[PDB]
């Protein structure tokens, strides 16, 4: 998701642009159908997309202390 | 709206002193009548009433109402902080637990 926004913001910037170049009605839709191409799909992606991702938002469904001392009360009841 | 109070209260007089040259009127054989301001209000609106239109002129914006600092310092003295602040503290927690877990 942040490759796709990354890549998105990217063509943001260049819809922008050729509004400014050939003219600022051009529909988004029509502008991105138009000057399609095979590569659309380089969705880039980087380390720095993962860390940034990582860091960013959701650290875990889990993590904390929750399941540690659970796991240890678990396996010494379980004798 | 204690913008708008205060232009209204001070705005009263604006439109009762000023003369209107919108009729003329000769006033003839007006002895034995008490009334003078309102008869001529009369007079003026049986004129209007035979010349009545509907369109209305715009008026700029700042004269009709405007927002000032030193009113707004005063509304914000006046203090109504919508989050119980015995609750805050409680919503905090429960914001945070539900944050970290689930």
């Amino acid at each position: 998701l942040n490759a796709m926004s990354r890549i998105a913001r990217m063509v943001e910037k260049k819809v922008s642009q050729h509004n400014e170049l050939t003219g600022e009605n051009i529909s988004t839709r029509r502008w991105f159908d138009k000057i399609a191409t095979k590569e659309d799909t380089k969705v880039v992606v980087k380390m720095e997309d993962f860390l940034k991702a990582q860091e960013q938002l959701t650290p875990s469904v889990s993590r904390a202390e929750l399941n540690h001392y659970e796991a240890v009360r678990a396996n010494f009841e379980g004798a | 709206l204690k913008s708008v109070h205060r232009w209204l209260s001070a705005a009263d007089q604006s439109e009762v002193v000023p003369g209107n040259d919108n009729i003329e009127y000769f006033s003839i054989n007006e002895h034995g009548r008490r009334e003078e301001n309102r008869l001529r209000l009369k007079t003026l609106l049986q004129q209007d009433v035979v010349h009545e239109t509907k369109t209305s002129t715009s008026a700029a914006s700042e004269l009709t109402a405007v927002v000032t600092i030193n009113d707004l310092l005063e509304a914000c003295q006046e203090t109504k902080p919508s989050i119980s602040t015995s609750e805050l503290v409680k919503l905090r927690g429960i914001y945070d637990r539900f944050q970290k877990d689930r």
